[PDB]
């Protein structure tokens, strides 16, 4: 249902809780009631309803079909190019992996989306990441993989990983330090 | 001076004294007799019995006509039936 404040914009009228009720409670009956389609339409006038996109699969110069993909973590970007196929190779800023994140942590964290879709070793990786610290650029790189692999795994698959989190981009960001409170949230000692 | 066991006995039934006993305690409360003996542990002078009786007779009518006007008005709790206006 539409909420009491649409209805009041709706009827150009001041409402009151217990107005709302009871126009809900008439139109909820009045569903009830086998509303066909000349009546069905009339309550959709109060109705209010509430997918990863795709992105082409495009070429390089040797015919080799791949997906480029982007994402952010706290400060950190990264653009990450996954080829329809692949050894497991995942070069990030032109460095292997295990190298360049010498935490197991980053690893798993890089290993997580293709272990999710069983597709380890069939994908070669190429991940630009810039910003941030370690576990920053980590989380970046691992948004965009996943969603650079979208293109290449099936929608139900799309799916499965976006109900994980694999593809919901993170809102946890750091709490700006507030006047007056050593943090965002740290009040300074309670003096007496 | 009277016949012995006739007054105030219940025959326990299949043993069930527990029964047989709150039967019997349920008797005494019916006819009062437990009220009259805890009453006349002590003695009420008759002023205070006097004011005990008119309010407990007052008690007893107010609460029967509430009961008689709340099942009365009971019957009006049905479902609105001009429900939206």
């Amino acid at each position: 249902w539409l909420i009491k404040e649409e209805l009041e914009e709706m009827l150009v009228e001041k409402l009151s809780d217990l107005d709302y009720m009871q126009f809900i409670r008439l139109l909820e009956k009045l569903l009830t009631s086998q509303c066909g389609a000349a009546e069905e339409e009339f309550v959709q006038r109060f109705r209010r309803s509430v997918k990863q996109l795709i992105e082409p699969v495009q070429y390089d110069e040797q015919g080799m079909a791949f997906s480029k993909s982007e994402g952010k973590r706290k400060t950190a970007k990264a653009e990450a190019i996954v080829y329809k196929h692949g050894s497991g190779r995942i070069k990030v800023n032109g460095i292997d992996y295990q190298l360049y994140f010498p935490i197991t942590q980053d690893r798993e964290q890089l290993m997580f989306p293709f272990h999710f879709v069983d597709r380890l070793g069939k994908h070669d990786v190429t991940c630009t990441v810039s910003g941030g610290g370690r576990s920053a650029q980590a989380g970046a790189i691992r948004l965009a993989m996943a969603k650079a692999l979208c293109s290449f795994v099936t929608e139900d698959e799309v799916e499965w990983m976006r109900q994980a989190g694999l593809l919901t981009t993170d809102p946890r960001v750091r709490e700006r330090k507030k006047p007056g409170q050593e943090g965002a949230r740290r009040k300074f000692t309670w003096k007496k | 001076k009277h016949l012995k066991f006739i007054a105030r006995t219940v025959m326990v039934q299949e043993g069930n004294v527990e029964s047989a006993y709150r039967t019997l305690n349920r008797i005494l409360t019916m006819d009062g007799l437990i009220e009259d003996i805890k009453h006349r542990r002590y003695y009420e002078k008759p002023c205070r019995r006097r004011q005990r009786e008119s309010y407990e007779r007052c008690r007893r009518i107010y609460n029967m006509e509430m009961a008689r006007k709340i099942n009365f008005l009971m019957r009006k709790n049905r479902a609105d039936p001009w429900q939206g206006c």
